[PDB]
């Protein structure tokens, strides 16, 4: 009654018989704007069954030696499908979130899994080592895509901040003894009603594996990751040419 | 179109691989219309 | 109109915001019930689920033997205002008579509070923080003694003309707050509001302020807010000829009406960069001490 | 419901059995392709086999939605996940995932 | 649900088609009242503007002196059914003794109403048509003679097995409709229903049926609609030898409950193809009669 | 009061004071499909503002010698923001259309447009001139997109219909002496709730000069003709990758 | 496994909007299917034979 | 709640701890002729708990390249205790059966039975291969006994009539992941209100293995597939001398 789940929005279902129940961001579901609360005076536009459907945007293979990769929102959707095509239209963006993260494996593999939802997860560079070095990451680091970025410092997380602390944020554990499954429900979390949703990224996932996986020889030796996320009350506005980045 | 999701995970001791079933049906809201022959006749020459 | 069901009956525009919570008074911590031995099969509080990531919820009297006890210790100095409204540095000027930093006896500073760590790692446990200002400016030479000497503090807003020298016409601060006060007096202090165009400042900026391609030249504009960016800060020797005594202030700022959102890790590196979550790479450190073995103490 | 033949490419008699199930088994993660059919009941292919498709032959035009539901018969240790898609009319066949 | 004024006050799902005139019982032509002259400034009834696209409404009394006239005439055969409710040729079939169109004794009409101008200029005049169809089939030898031969109709919708020789299997018609007349006996008549999937047929298509690239080989898809290929016309000589008379069998539709939407201009060029709008380009001829001069008759 | 008018739709408006009056195609303003008439079963997406805009897609100009132009709808939006976007993604078409023709001149110039919406506008060859040859118009000619298709045979529009006849279809006259603009309002003409955006195109829209521009030399030879529409009450259905053809 | 039909339904899959589905089923009743006249034999009387 | 299962009847008890709930052969459950249905005028005998009890009749192995098997009914208990007895003394027959198969295997074990019960389930020959042989299945094969018969084609299960539409005819899968027992109960299925239960064979039960099994050398290799089954409400009437066949 707990551990089955079926989530279906605009025209996707995704189901799953392993699941370890649902978390919603800071105890609340994501909503429209309130007329008190909207600053723009355009008519927003919300396509609904259009953009909040499942995207299944990449795999990643998780291995015994692995260090975990992060993904930034809504980045993962600037370029895919009816949802990349309105956020490049539109200057306003504001939506809610609900990442389904998909890592199945046997009775027999263990491991464990760390997904939590990080707001402005800001992420910084190594500064040269010693620290005299004022670097700032590269684009392809800072806005990786869909894609994600492989942390090279997980304690830390690339950004000086333990990861020992990261279950202060909505988060779910994918221990591969239990559960296959992670659902994090996430509302819009910004200081303002709209933002861009090219140059601001509002959150950032993080996969990281605090217990390494671990296997006797023979058994499926793949074990991959596969992000899925769908997302709520989506909101777009100021309306122009398409902006590519 | 079926697609793997992210593997087929299957620990030691056990097949490497297994087969899916598919069952087809209709749902309740379907009806035919335009009764017509058949597009195949089982019968090749007189049945004796 | 609405004719279509999927129109009628549609939840677009329901902007309630579903609340799974709301906040009980708390004043004192909570109190400890009796309890006794209990044997029964089934039901089983203290197995728990961290997988779900919610923290396990049992208590004292599910677990072992309690008596009963009233907690009368208050819950008053853990909250926001008592924890940040106490006055700490958060930037220095220095205005010497001889050297290469301020020789023009003026010096702009501007306003960021990321310059000083144990302001920084208070201020950075939470992504958003709503809050008033109250800056006190303690004003001494190097040697910590106090000379007859008259200095103004402006404050200059963002897009405000920038003193260039210390006889300035941007001085004449017929717009711009400005204070006027000797060393023998007491600290200046005032009081500033919530000046940010945002709900609330965001220490962390997960994003670029202008649209176009980040190459190198272009690479410092991230991680910078504008919405951060509550302007300049600029004081100056108050007269036309250069001021007897080396000056070296000190900004203190105290926030209060604090509201604060969204909690993080909070931060276990050294700083090493304003407005910066840069670390040092080769010269991690563990958050905490280590020992030789994890069987002894 | 009737077993639909999705994996019919057999055709020597000693193998006609192998066409009502088609095999999944250990992959490399990439979210390759594992079985495709059109979604046509009276159209000649995979829906031939199926009592709904052999009856939809007798009738010229349908309408109405199917169901069409997949049997796993792996081991109950083995795990995994698939997705299963169906493209609507207009769009060629989908060249990943 | 709904919260935000945009969303509860949005017309968004009014299914109503708000229609700007509603048809009014006009069983007669309308009657001719009184008029008298009329001598008035500012108010114009002859004055029109055709660049509005809105048809003049001058009446004869706001333009001359009428008398009172009781109009009686009936508008009844100016109604769809009147006009369209009429047998009419739409296909013909041959069915030669010795010959290399039809030397099996059987052959296979598509059938479209597109291949006689008289028939197809009537259909053609609206857009989409949605009627019942009555078929009437007279079978004569090219002489005119009627002969002792029995014939069989088969109605073969899209999809059922074409028949390809008169002893072919399909020929066993155990679920489609077959007639079995003899030329001596009156011609065949069955009533056939609205049989396309769409609301209505469609004489003109501006489309294709089929997305990928449209090159030279394909590229007669073009204006043929599936929703209005309704099937093939099968008919042979009940035998298993050849027949003795040569056939040519001529089908006469009648439409009725006839509905017809979107009138477009009727043709006046010369028809070419079934199923095409093409036209002789060199020998494109005027709609009408010329004359010598505009000043003469 | 009935020359001056203002239509506004989306986040664009279109201003006319030389107006000739609105024509409703058929008396009937645009409606959504009522759950009565429609047969898919998903739910469509009604982005609202983001596709109920006018859009300005080309100039053509007219001259002395011209022979006409026509548009094929909604081809011409096919490929044009956040409409063409959704006309790629989504299977499903049902809109109506508001249809603007400018074209303005001095008091001392002439000519006169006719401007019409022909439904299902079957383009045909010319069958080889003689008539023994069984063409086809290309998928240039067909399908001619945002430039529109000058007419070779206006007389018969290239259609065999003759176009003194045209004006039964909803119909304006751009007369350069009185009115500057046209203003046509059609619904969705279809025999089914929904179709294909790409495939089928539901009406075209034609422009011919019945009587030929005049001035005499000296006054502004260019006399553009700009094509100005806005989409109203769309909806689409049947999601799925995009498709550019 | 249980060897009955999946009961699930569109609008527990998908989201769905409201068709008013007047699509009959008459045509598929067993006297509509089957009450149509075919060949089931032919009986040949041939001359020499 | 539906996995755990338990059948009793007559003086035998059947068990299960992986059910997969009970299928009732065309939602009917088994019941004595009524007075407007019998038309036979003697008092039929019921001999109640003598003859419905669960006989256990034979054992057939599972194997990677197995066909399949048929048994006839009430062919298989003809010979069997005192129903056997009861059927050959009397000429007329009536019962439902309730059929449990039983296949148990392990975790590591897979592969999927199709169990159905055919009504009137007549056996074809081969007709020689091309089809001009008007051959008959021999005796053995059409009246198998208690043995059964494994099918040649199970493809067209000897008759003509793919396997792939068997499930419209009330059947249970036999998956060896999930369940290890499959349950059908059957009313009587005839044209008539009595029969003779030697000549005539009411129905065929089918077992043909759809997903071939499969494991791991090293396994159990004998997967064993016995066939339990209980007629219901069973009828007798015109008692005579006794007949073998
Ligand atoms: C006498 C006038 C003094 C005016 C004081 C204005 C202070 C306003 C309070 C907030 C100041 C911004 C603090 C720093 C914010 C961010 O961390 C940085 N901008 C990072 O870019
Ligand atoms: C004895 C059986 C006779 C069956 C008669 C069926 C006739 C159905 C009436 C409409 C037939 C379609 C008429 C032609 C439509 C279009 O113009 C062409 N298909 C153009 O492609």
């Amino acid at each position: 009654s707990d551990r089955v789940a079926q989530l279906t929005i605009g025209n996707s279902t995704i189901t799953t018989q392993e699941a370890a129940n649902i978390i919603v961001g800071y105890g609340e579901w994501p909503s429209y704007c309130s007329d008190s609360d909207a600053t723009a005076v355009d008519k927003p536009t919300r396509p609904d069954v259009s953009v909040n459907r499942f995207y299944t945007l990449d795999t990643k293979l998780w291995e015994k030696s692995s260090k975990g990769w992060y993904w930034k929102f809504p980045d993962v959707l600037t370029e895919t499908g009816v949802f990349g095509q309105n956020a490049q239209f539109h200057y306003l963006y504001r939506s809610g979130f609900c990442i389904h993260v998909q890592c199945n494996a046997s009775k027999f593999h263990q491991g464990a899994l760390l997904v939590a939802v990080l707001p402005e997860y800001v992420i910084g560079s190594v500064a040269g080592g010693t620290g005299t070095e004022d670097t700032h990451p590269p684009y392809k680091q800072t806005q990786p895509g869909a894609d994600g970025f492989e942390l090279q410092h997980p304690y830390v997380l690339d950004a000086g901040i333990p990861i020992s602390q990261l279950t202060v944020c909505p988060h779910q554990w994918i221990n591969l003894r239990t559960n296959n499954c992670a659902t994090i429900i996430v509302p819009y979390i910004n200081a303002l009603p709209f933002d861009s949703a090219l140059n601001h990224c509002n959150f950032g996932l993080l996969v990281v594996p605090i217990s390494p996986l671990d296997y006797d020889q023979g058994a499926t030796p793949v074990i991959p990751i596969t992000i899925t996320l769908a997302p709520m009350c989506s909101e777009f506005a100021g309306l122009r040419q398409a902006v590519t980045q | 179109s079926i697609w793997y999701q992210t593997n087929y995970v299957v620990p030691i001791g056990a097949p490497n691989t297994a087969y899916i079933i598919a069952l087809a049906a209709a749902q309740k809201n379907f009806t035919m219309k335009l009764c017509k022959d058949a597009s195949d006749i089982l019968q090749t020459g007189t049945i004796q | 109109g609405d004719r279509v069901a999927d129109v009628i009956e549609s939840s677009i525009g329901d902007s309630v915001s579903r609340a799974l919570t709301r906040a009980l008074p708390a004043p004192t911590g909570q109190d400890t019930q009796v309890s006794s031995h209990r044997l029964d099969t089934g039901k089983v509080p203290a197995l728990q689920a961290a997988e779900i990531g919610a923290s396990s919820n049992a208590s004292d009297e599910s677990m072992i033997e309690t008596r009963c006890v009233l907690n009368s210790h208050s819950t008053a100095e853990t909250t926001l205002d008592s924890f940040f409204s106490r006055a700490g540095l958060v930037g220095e000027i220095d205005l010497p008579l001889e050297g290469t930093t301020n020789p023009n006896g003026y010096a702009n500073w501007d306003i960021d509070i990321t310059g000083y760590a144990q302001m920084r790692r208070k201020v950075e446990l939470f992504t958003y923080m709503r809050f008033d200002a109250e800056f006190t400016f303690v004003a001494c030479t190097p040697t910590g003694q106090v000379v007859p000497q008259l200095l103004q503090y402006m404050f200059v807003p963002p897009g405000a003309p920038k003193p260039d020298s210390r006889e300035s016409l941007a001085w004449q601060t017929a717009t711009n707050p400005s204070v006027f006060v000797k060393l023998s007096d007491p600290p200046a202090q005032v009081s500033v509001p919530f000046m940010s165009p945002a709900s609330a400042y965001q220490w962390f900026y997960d994003g670029y302020p202008t649209f176009g391609e980040h190459k190198q030249e272009k690479d410092l504009e991230y991680g910078a807010c504008p919405n951060n960016m509550m302007g300049t800060f600029s004081v100056r020797t108050v007269g036309t000829s250069k001021s007897k005594y080396p000056l070296v202030i000190r900004i203190y700022m105290r926030m209060k009406h604090v509201r604060a959102w969204i909690p993080r890790p909070m931060r276990n590196q050294n700083y090493l960069f304003k407005a910066n979550p840069n670390y040092a790479g080769n010269f991690i450190k563990p958050t905490g001490a280590s020992r030789t073995a994890i069987t002894t103490l | 419901e009737t077993i639909l033949e999705v994996n019919n490419v057999p055709t020597n008699a000693t193998s006609l059995m192998e066409r009502l199930r088609f095999p999944v088994s250990a992959q490399a993660g990439k979210g390759e392709l594992c079985a495709v059919f059109r979604a046509d009941p009276g159209r000649s292919g995979p829906w031939q086999s199926t009592l709904l498709g052999q009856l939809c032959g007798y009738y010229t035009q349908w309408s109405g939605s199917l169901e069409v539901t997949f049997m796993f018969t792996g081991s109950f240790m083995a795990t995994g996940k698939m997705l299963i898609a169906y493209t609507p009319p207009g769009g060629p066949l989908p060249k990943d995932r």
